[PDB]
């Protein structure tokens, strides 16, 4: 219920901009 | 690297969770908002690549009332409005 | 003339009373001024054999200056120097190249000078002889057209013979070599130490050696000396001396200097100078902030457009370009000063024919660096980069899927770009335009969807982090995304998600985000 929300930004961190 | 000064409209919503600075790194940015949605819970946690923003902060400060989690670009640009690059 | 006093001289020379020696030596040096009385020591054999002698075996300075002296006033003449030669002088020159006073050395260093040219031999037998190592040993000594003569025995005997190239080096060449450079002013000695030291460059065993003494930062002092005979060597050995200098500094003065020899009518500089500039920016971080600093940008662009289609001048300015328009700083500058001097329209006109591969190599690995300023996506799209850098990219696939050759299927160089290079720079530079929705809508278009898939099973892992990366930033269109998801893309995308670099775990984990989900 908070997972597939968090490791989801920290694959749009990933590329930075 | 790259450092970024939001314009007071934004720094409302990273004063919120708990930021201190007044400039910050797009790393920063990205992080201090993604704990937002998080706690104020914005997220549809059906299917949870989603978020929500009718009446709230970032349906003014981005100006669509629901934006996807990975448009990417969109969100990248709407990020970058607010801010003033130094 | 007369002689009718030789004989009576060959044995007053070897008379053991090393006084009788001196009032004998006294007059033969005095007799070899005149040309004929210099013919009749010459044609005697027995005599030189006895001036030789003197010269090792003696403990006066009257003696050793007025022999040889002598033996300096027969080097004008041919036959005076067999004679030294088949005499056994050589072994004993080199000797005196020891002994300390400055009136014999005027006098041996010249006979040699004169005995490495005019006669044979001498070449093999100076060496032999241990002749470089004494020959260096006296390199600090305070005259200058001394070393004139010194520096240029080297050159003769370090030519095409990496014997005596190692020899120069064992002894402490390069380090002293530089601190004549370094310090003097006469134009024939730094015309001659920077000619030894460019057949001293191209054994990859004294180039570091070189670099680490000093020498590049002061060979660009004289660039700027009048007499061209003196600069193009000192270019021509930074050139081929400038792949091991990446790393130190220093070299402040050194590049705001080669950037103003770029706007020089000799085609022969600029070429020896973007080579320099090329190699000295490949690793080095405030190198390429000392470039960009002193309108390295400019000037630069500048040559690719009078160049043309001279590939060996646009070679290395394209590959100094994408140095300087990556990872430093002045990156947002550099990318966006192309575009302000009107440098963006030729880049991708370098991209069609008749530009051979190794510059193409170069120029698709240059749009990745110019596409990362945003500022630059409309021109490149207009400027027709998306249907060129397809073409390429077509090409480079339908030309390395010819794995049907030889049991083992042969992989051909020769050309200089191993063929999977090019589909790694071009599926990584449509990575970075397809940023900018219009460039979505034209890579979509020109129907390149179902290849990166045919690509994204390439055991290359740079064909995969660039391929599984153009296709997540195509992913965001819907009008795109359930598309990728028919071709392919759903089994082999599902176990990139373990290969070892992090930079395949994700993006390949980035695609199959949005597709098939809800
Ligand atoms: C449910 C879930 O977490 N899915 C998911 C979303 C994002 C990522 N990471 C990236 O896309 C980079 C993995 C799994």
């Amino acid at each position: 219920a908070n997972d597939c929300f968090k490791a989801a930004w920290q694959c749009i961190i990933w590329l930075h901009q | 690297e790259t450092l970024v000064r939001p314009k007071p409209l934004l720094l409302k919503l990273l004063k919120s969770v708990g930021a201190q600075k007044d400039t910050y790194t797009m790393k920063e940015v990205l992080f201090y908002l993604g704990q937002y949605i998080m706690t104020k819970r914005l997220y549809d946690e059906k299917q949870q690549h989603i978020v929500y923003c009718s009446n709230d902060l970032l349906g003014d400060l981005f100006g669509v009332p629901s934006f996807s989690v990975k448009e990417h670009r969109k969100i990248y640009t709407m990020i970058y409005r607010n801010l003033v690059v130094v | 003339l007369a002689t009718r006093a030789i004989p009576e001289l060959t044995k007053l020379l070897n008379d053991e009373d090393q006084v009788v020696v001196n009032k004998a030596a006294v007059m033969v040096h005095q007799l070899s001024k005149k040309e004929a009385s210099r013919h009749a020591i010459m044609r005697s054999p027995q005599m030189v054999s006895a001036i030789v002698r003197t010269m090792q075996n003696t403990n006066d300075v009257e003696t050793a200056r007025c022999t040889a002296g002598t033996l300096h006033n027969l080097s004008h003449h041919r036959e005076g120097l067999l004679a030294i030669f088949k005499s056994g002088g050589i072994p004993a020159l080199v000797k005196m190249l020891g002994s300390p006073v400055d009136s014999v050395l005027f006098y041996a260093i010249t006979t040699l000078h004169n005995l490495l040219l005019h006669q044979e031999g001498a070449k093999m037998a100076v060496r032999l002889a241990g002749g470089l190592q004494k020959m260096v040993a006296l390199l600090n000594k305070t005259n200058v057209k001394f070393l004139a003569i010194t520096t240029d025995c080297l050159q003769i005997l370090a030519y095409g013979n990496q014997e005596s190239k190692l020899i120069i080096l064992a002894s402490g060449g390069p380090q002293a070599l530089v601190n004549i450079m370094r310090t003097y002013t006469y134009e024939k000695l730094l015309w001659t130490t920077s000619r030894v030291l460019k057949v001293l460059s191209v054994c990859s065993s004294n180039k570091p050696a070189i670099v680490e003494a000093g020498g590049m930062q002061a060979l660009g002092l004289h660039l700027t000396d009048p007499s061209q005979r003196l600069v193009q060597n000192c270019l021509w050995t930074l050139r081929n001396l400038s792949d091991a200098a990446t790393k130190q500094e220093g070299m402040e003065g050194l590049l705001g200097t080669l950037v103003q020899l770029l706007g020089s009518d000799d085609i022969n500089v600029v070429t020896c100078a973007a080579g320099i500039l090329s190699n000295l920016t490949c690793n080095n971080y405030k190198n390429k902030m000392m470039v960009c600093q002193v309108g390295g940008i400019e000037a630069l662009v500048r040559t690719v457009l009078r160049a043309g289609d001279r590939e060996d001048i646009t070679e290395p300015a394209i590959c100094a370009l994408r140095h300087l328009t990556s990872r430093h700083q002045e990156a947002e500058m550099a990318q966006n000063a192309v575009r302000l001097h009107y440098g963006l329209p030729v880049v991708v006109k370098l991209l069609h024919p008749p530009s051979h591969w190794p510059l193409i190599k170069a120029t698709v690995g240059l749009i990745r660096n110019l596409a990362l300023c945003p500022a630059n996506h409309a021109p490149l799209r207009e400027q027709g980069a998306i249907p060129r850098l397809v073409q390429l990219l077509v090409r480079a696939h339908q030309d390395t899927q010819r794995r049907t050759s030889m049991g083992g299927t042969q992989q051909q160089f020769v050309e200089g770009v191993r063929m999977e290079e090019i589909v790694e720079g071009c599926t990584g530079a449509l990575h970075i335009l397809a940023r900018d929705v219009h460039n979505r809508i034209v890579i979509r278009g020109l129907n390149t969807i179902p290849l990166f898939v045919q690509l994204l099973y390439s055991p290359i892992e740079n064909i995969q982090r660039v391929a599984a990366g153009v296709l997540c930033e195509l992913a965001q269109d819907k009008e795109a995304a359930e598309a990728i998801e028919a071709e392919g893309a759903t089994a082999p995308l599902t176990e990139l998600l373990h290969s070892r670099n992090e930079g395949v775990a994700t993006y390949a984990a980035a695609v199959l985000f949005r597709m098939s989900e809800d």
